[PDB]
């Protein structure tokens, strides 16, 4: 058959203390046992394997597949035992090749090395490990024990050893040819050049010639695959690329799968479609059905899917990438908790697109929002191009600059450039930094019993006020912020308030404007009401007056 | 050039930590470095029977546009820990922070002249990354003792005393410590003389084959003989409000977990009832006094506390505004064993300043590093702190949100 490539071999040892695998071959039919004498004896001569003796103690177990409606026979060799034995390895791919990262080429080549992995020599220390044996018919006799020459399928070491003798074979090519990009994926590589399309096909057959020297097949000129090419949900063409067609199926009734299905298609499209919403979708799959029950869509789902397929219903192309210019990311609320982003060199030819929802902590802002898309985009631009985009944010510099220099945590948005594009992004209240004149004091506080989880929340006030309710199923923390929502329902427009809480001032503190505790809610939207509100807080249980005394209220019959 | 044999900690398996993705500017970098110090026989490349990782980046020297490799070997340090700390400690000179001056020199160059043990060098593995995975990443371990390992000084130990020992017999009152890449050298000669002698300490180095205002967190030279208290202090007003007592009170209460004495029960006495937070409420002579005794506590060193070499240390750190940073270091919670103030850009640079500072500090303090509780954001700290940061180690670090009054508390 086949070359197997002449470069040096890798050492390859077991974890350390470990022997190898001696797993026993079950009895075979007569038939799988023809079909794997006639696959070994050919696998032999190729190379491939060899015969060894009883002296080696290794077995791996050796199995025959020929499916229903055909007359191929397949060996299958279960490696899991060597597997799990064999040492680990550097991992293959740290990530993979995201399209908007490639830079346009004049030609560009797929060359995909045939039955790469038997191309490839084992270890001539390591080969014992892999024997496996045919059993005689009905295990009468001995049977006739083999072991692999080369990397064998499924075994753990094969992906990263055929990619470093790739890397190692490419290198000299490299060296010569600087300007010719080869992109290296599994038994593939992407070989692009700016050359006139003669010197490329020139170039081409050197690196396959360069590749046969070194034992690795390629397809020639007449078998090499035509853009636009097909590559891991993408479409590459010549000045742009996509995702693949997505499909978004009509049903009467929806199941979790075909949810889970919709959704994994609709983020893979977010990637260049620009503004796809996934939220009321996912809100779907927050529940504990599996499988095949159908969830009936509600309303605001189906407004999101309505909206989806409107985005989806002509394509859109992304663009590649000019290393020579800046990349510049524009970023929009789409309201609760969504949003979306854009990035392009030359305005409005968008790169890639994308999203961001990430509900970072209990109870947050748009600032805080914001900040954390910018970080994200950040991170995926160091990754995807070496290097960070400018931005182009819905916030006032005014606003920003505010927020973070009263911040207790260090910000640090790089360059970027206000854009009027409404919504824009502010803080909805602000505290006092002083106490109001004229404004009624409230004293707040709340208790909740452990053993019976009621509680009370109340205040007193400087004029006389005081108040009670009393709660069920509560916690501390619930009965302090519940106080606290007393204070603002019955309060004036200006109102000073003295917690105790920790917990509570820390939240209010931070400005929130949107959380996932209710009474948060409640508590945000009566201080946007207000025109001034000032927050202080006291140590409890010192005897502070005004907190001594609503302490004593709400503590009756919760705690002592 | 015999390698000194080096075992993990039994049970502990090398590192495999992953590489942070890096600009193309310092892959560019890293890619020139490395190139050099392949040809120099400091690295190797290595195959993918090698599964272990440790990052590296890319920073700027000193006050210069040289770029540098900095290798975080934490999880390598941490699993060596037996070699370096108990078989072959450095010891740590108490009088270093008493002297008046104190200067670091980088002797990291000292290390790549001493073969690294053959069945150790496996575990020094990094990987210079492309950029959109393009190609695999450039994989190599050191041949030499690597800059970073806190096993190089431990090895190099020996030579480092026979290079600085007529330097020591002729300047008998100078101390001179390492630790990692650096030598931290302190006198209390004029800083002339301190500095002629600082020259001489170079020309002792040149001869072994070692050519060692560059930093914005620290002078040309360390003082730590004027580094002192950083006192709780409490307001000064001639008219005291109901908000402005409870404000105190709650600052004496916190006060009172750190430092004993502290009585707020004639404070508590003038808020009585349920007052207008404005009302001005004029100090009784019993409150004045309480008030008095509670200022003279704040002043002087907290009794009973003292540091334990067994122990980790801490750093906490609050954003003050306005460029101003405090810090504390402890072992036990609230028993300070320092507190300070980092003051005078953007948020990140000033944080990788006070964090360098402190650093800087407590390894002549104490010869260890702190671990830091940052207020920022994981992501935010991991993209930038290597655009700022110019020390030759990185200290352990953990990422907080911590509001609200502690800071108050602390100015
Ligand atoms: N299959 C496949 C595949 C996957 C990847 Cl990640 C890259 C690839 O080849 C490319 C390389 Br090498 C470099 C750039 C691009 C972008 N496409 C082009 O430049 C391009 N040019 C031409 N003439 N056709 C195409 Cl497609 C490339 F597409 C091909
Ligand atoms: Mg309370
Ligand atoms: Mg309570
Ligand atoms: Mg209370």
């Amino acid at each position: 058959n086949s070359p197997i490539s002449p470069i040096e071999t890798v050492p390859v040892k077991l974890k350390p203390g470990m022997d190898g695998p001696k797993v026993k071959q079950w009895p075979l039919t007569e038939e799988k046992i023809k079909a794997l004498v006639e696959i070994c004896t050919e696998m032999e001569k190729e190379g491939k394997i060899s015969k060894i003796g009883p002296e080696n103690p290794y077995n791996t177990p050796v199995f025959a597949i020929k499916k229903k409606d055909s007359t191929k026979w397949r060996k299958l060799v279960d490696f899991r035992e060597l597997n799990k034995r064999t040492q680990d390895f550097w991992e293959v791919q740290l990530g993979i090749p995201h399209p908007a990262g490639l830079k346009k080429k004049k030609s560009v080549t797929v060359l995909d090395v045939g039955d790469a992995y038997f191309s490839v020599p084992l270890d001539e220390d390591f080969r014992k490990y892999t024997a496996f044996t045919i059993p005689s018919i009905n295990n009468e006799t001995p049977g006739i024990r083999y072991q692999y020459n080369v990397l064998p399928q499924g075994w753990k070491g094969s992906p990263a050893i055929f990619q470093s003798s790739m890397t190692k074979i490419l290198e000299p090519f490299r060296k010569q040819n600087p300007d010719i990009v080869i992109y290296q994926y599994m038994d593939d590589l992407y070989v692009g050049s700016d050359l006139e399309i003669g010197q490329h096909r020139t170039k081409i057959e050197e690196l396959r010639q360069h590749l046969l020297r070194w034992g690795l097949t390629t397809p020639d000129k007449k078998h090499q695959k035509e853009p636009p090419f097909l590559w891991m949900g993408y479409e590459l063409h010549p000045d742009k690329w996509t995702v693949q067609p997505i499909v978004l199926p009509e049903k009467d009734s929806w199941t979790v799968n075909d949810i889970q299905k919709l959704v994994g298609k609709l983020n893979w499209a977010s990637q260049i479609y620009p503004g796809i919403k996934v939220r009321q979708l996912c809100k779907l799959l927050r529940g504990t059905k599996a499988l095949t029950e159908v969830i009936p869509l509600t309303e605001e789902a189906e407004l999101e899917l309505a909206e989806n397929r409107e985005i989806l219903k002509e394509p859109v192309h992304g663009v590649y990438y000019d290393p020579s210019k800046d990349l510049i990311a524009e970023i929009q609320k789409q309201g609760q908790g969504q949003w979306t982003y854009q990035i392009y060199q030359e305005p409005f030819k968008n790169l890639k697109t994308g999203k961001y929802a990430r509900m970072r902590g209990a109870h947050t802002n748009d600032v805080k929002q914001l900040t954390e898309a910018v970080q994200k985009i950040t991170t995926e631009s160091i990754v995807i191009w070496g290097k960070t985009p400018k931005f182009k944010l819905p916030i006032q510099k005014e606003t920003w600059e505010t927020w973070w220099t009263e911040y207790w945590q260090a910000t640090w948005i790089p360059e970027w450039e206000f854009v009027n594009t409404p919504p824009l992004v502010k803080l909805w209240y602000q505290l006092e930094k002083e106490p109001i004149v004229g404004a009624e004091t409230f004293y707040v506080d709340g208790a909740a019993n452990r053993e019976t989880k009621l509680g009370k929340a109340g205040y007193v006030t400087n004029r006389g006020r005081q108040k009670v309710v009393t709660l069920t199923d509560t916690t501390n923390q619930k009965t302090e912020l519940q106080a606290i929502y007393l204070a603002l329902q019955d309060s004036g427009l200006e109102v000073n308030i003295v917690t105790d809480s920790q917990y509570a001032l820390g939240i209010i503190q931070a400005q929130p404007d949107q959380s996932e505790s209710e009474l948060v809610n409640q508590i945000i939207e009566q201080l946007i009401k207000k025109e001034k509100v000032y927050l202080a807080w006291v140590p409890a249980h010192k005897g502070i007056g005004g907190n001594e005394q609503v302490d004593k209220l709400v503590s009756a019959g919760i705690r002592k | 050039i015999e390698t000194v044999p080096v075992k993990l900690k039994p049970g502990m398996d090398g590192p495999k930590v992953k590489q942070w993705p890096l600009t193309e500017e310092k892959i560019k970098a890293l890619v020139e470095i490395c190139t050099e110090m392949e040809k120099e026989g400091k690295i190797s490349k290595i195959g993918p029977e090698n599964p272990y990782n440790t990052p590296v980046f890319a920073i700027k020297k000193k006050d210069s546009t040289k770029w540098r490799k900095l290798v975080d070997f934490r999880e390598l340090n941490k699993r060596t820990q037996d070699f370096w700390e108990v078989q072959l400690g450095i010891p740590h000179p108490a009088g270093l922070k008493k002297k008046k001056s104190v200067t670091v020199l980088d002797v990291g160059d000292a290390y790549f002249s001493v073969p690294l043990d053959e069945d150790f060098r496996k575990y020094t593995a990094f990987t210079i990354p492309s950029i959109n995975n393009e190609t695999p990443g450039i994989r190599y371990q050191y041949n030499v003792l690597p800059q970073g390992w806190k096993g190089s000084p431990a090895i190099f130990q020996s030579s480092m005393t026979k290079i600085l020992e007529p330097f020591r017999k002729q300047n008998p009152d100078i101390v001179i410590y390492q630790y990692m890449d650096d030598l931290y050298v302190g006198s209390d000669l004029e800083i002339g003389q301190h500095r002629t002698k600082i020259e001489e300490l170079r020309q002792h180095l040149l001869r072994w084959g070692l050519t060692t205002p560059p930093f914005l967190w620290m002078g040309y030279e360390l003082h730590p003989d004027k580094w002192t208290v950083q006192p709780i202090v409490l307001p000064e007003k001639d008219s005291w409000t109901v908000n402005d007592i409870q404000k105190l009170v709650g600052k004496l209460n916190w006060a009172s977990q750190i430092y004993p004495g502290i009585k707020v029960r004639q404070l508590c006495k003038l808020l009585r009832g349920t007052k207008a937070l404005t009302e001005v409420i004029p100090l009784t002579e019993e409150a004045e006094l309480e008030l008095a005794e509670n200022r003279e506590i704040l002043k002087e060193p907290v009794h009973g506390v003292y540091y334990d070499p067994s122990k980790d240390l801490i750093a906490e750190i609050q954003k003050q505004g306005q460029g101003q940073w405090t810090y504390q270091i402890y072992q036990e919670p609230f028993k300070n064993l320092k507190t300070g103030k980092y003051a005078r850009t953007n948020d990140v640079k000033q944080l990788t300043e006070a964090v360098q500072k402190i650093t800087t500090e407590s390894i002549v303090i104490w010869g260890k590093t702190p671990k830091f509780k940052l207020p920022i954001q994981k992501e935010t700290w991991e993209t930038w702190w290597t655009e700022y940061w110019q020390a030759t180690w990185i200290p352990e670090w953990e990422f907080v949100n911590t509001p609200p009054l502690v800071k108050l508390w602390y100015q």
